[PDB]
């Protein structure tokens, strides 16, 4: 339902970090979440990584703000790996399944990494700095990436489900 | 649209950093409720030991590789790590007991942010040169079979074939071996799948060279026998090695994050 948070004028943010929560946005936002918990935590997440993209700089009184963030997006991240696997489990598809058993291994490796790189960040707040600021925004994209991912490989394994099945996401689109 | 590589590309140097950084985030929390709440931070003597005991392995079993390596890079650059992490600690425990004087004290924050800072630059430091050294003992042995595969064909006897293949078969071994952990550590699985796909090709090529070079050494030997094909036969045989051995070689240099760049 809650929309993106545009940037504001005069507003310190990293771009590409923004522009790619703003992607990973899109993509879940054509999905009701009602019915769809993946869809949910995939909103719940773009949203997460905008506001990071206004912490990375921030500045005085921001550390705690950061790593909580870091904190809510791994939560969310844990959320959607642990549903992407139940839908796999019960997908009969033998690629589909594959490539979504690819990601829920891929995840937990960006999520545990983005954790490690947001604590480091914030002991900062130099090129030292910088580039533990590339190196965030760089694994940050990486989550975006592999999260949109597995909202599409979830999307096409509700196509062909097994009968023996209890699990079902809600797949249905939202028109404007 | 393609897959770039975390910024920790091994699960080592993200299984003891992961911890290290966890200690870490409490006390980087409790100091900006120092600064910015300004509440009295509590005793910090448990949270500091802890994080030391987090490290001190690191730096402990890193000295027993000074004692144990041969890497001169290594026995260089590992002292400047161990110093900056060791120093790190120290300030971290000026800290614990500075609040635990006065929990309002700020040369004490200072040290307790930059000690925190210091840990983690420091424990990535000491991980990554480790990790450098790694590499270069790999390669070393990959490019070792390189230059062997050079020389077979030099190869001209029976006598010599069977020396040739005493030295090869180990040195195959030795590299099969090292590939296997190494792949078994990157965090890439793209990287993991390649080092995997060029091994098994260079295994099965193994029989295939040293029968070549049998049926050169054999045709050679016979009179009136051509022996122009016998010969194209081992070199395109070492030659599809070579490559193999080359691609595993450029895929062990793929360990940062910043060359496969978004």
């Amino acid at each position: 339902d809650e929309e993106f948070p545009e940037q504001k004028a005069g507003e310190v943010i990293n771009q590409p970090m923004m522009m790619a929560a703003r992607q990973l946005h899109d993509e879940a936002r054509k999905w009701s979440s009602k019915g769809n918990d993946i869809i949910a935590a995939a909103k719940r997440m773009a949203l997460l990584m905008a506001e990071m993209s206004r912490l990375v700089r921030g500045g005085s009184g921001t550390k705690r703000a950061l790593i909580q963030c870091a904190k809510d997006i791994a939560k969310a991240s844990d959320e959607v790996t642990r549903l992407a696997k139940e839908v796999a489990k019960q997908c009969t598809d033998k690629r589909i399944r594959t490539n979504l058993l690819q990601v829920c291994e891929r995840i937990p490796t960006i999520s545990t990494q983005l954790k490690i790189l947001s604590t480091v960040k914030a002991t900062m707040l130099d090129e030292e700095s910088e580039q533990a600021t590339e190196m965030l925004v760089h694994n940050a994209q990486n989550l975006m990436q592999s999260v949109k991912e597995t909202v599409r490989e979830a999307e096409a394994a509700s196509i062909k489900i097994r009968t023996d099945a209890g699990f079902t996401l809600r797949w249905v689109r939202k028109t404007p | 649209h393609h897959h770039h590589m975390p910024v920790f590309h091994t699960r080592t140097i993200e299984s003891i950093l992961e911890p290290v950084a966890q200690q870490i985030s409490h006390l980087v929390i409790m100091h900006e409720e120092g600064e910015v709440d300004g509440k009295a931070i509590p005793d910090l003597t448990a949270p500091v030991a802890a994080v030391q005991a987090a490290v001190s392995n690191l730096v402990r079993v890193g000295k027993e590789t000074v004692q144990t390596t041969e890497d001169q890079i290594l026995k260089r650059d590992m002292p400047p790590a161990f110093i900056k992490v060791e120093n790190a600690c120290t300030k971290l425990v000026q800290a614990a007991q500075m609040l635990q004087s006065d929990p309002y004290s700020v040369p004490a924050r200072d040290y307790l942010i930059d000690g925190s800072r210091g840990i983690l630059s420091g424990t990535s430091d000491l991980l990554l040169t480790f990790d450098e050294a790694e590499v270069r003992k790999i390669i070393r042995v990959c490019k070792g079979i390189l230059e062997y595969l050079t020389v077979a064909e030099v190869v001209e006897t029976m006598e010599d074939l069977v020396t040739y293949t005493k030295n090869l078969g180990p040195g195959m071994t030795k590299m099969a071996k090292m590939i296997d952990e190494r792949q078994q550590e990157l965090t890439h699985q793209e990287h993991r799948v390649m080092l995997v796909n060029s091994m098994n090709t260079v295994k099965e090529l193994l029989p295939v060279l040293i029968s070549a070079m049998k049926i050169f050494v054999t045709t050679k030997n016979s009179k009136n026998q051509g022996i122009e094909e016998a010969l194209k036969n081992r070199n395109f045989t070492v030659e599809k090695m070579s490559a193999e051995i080359n691609e595993i070689i450029r895929v062990l240099q793929l360990t940062s994050w910043d060359e496969d760049a978004w």
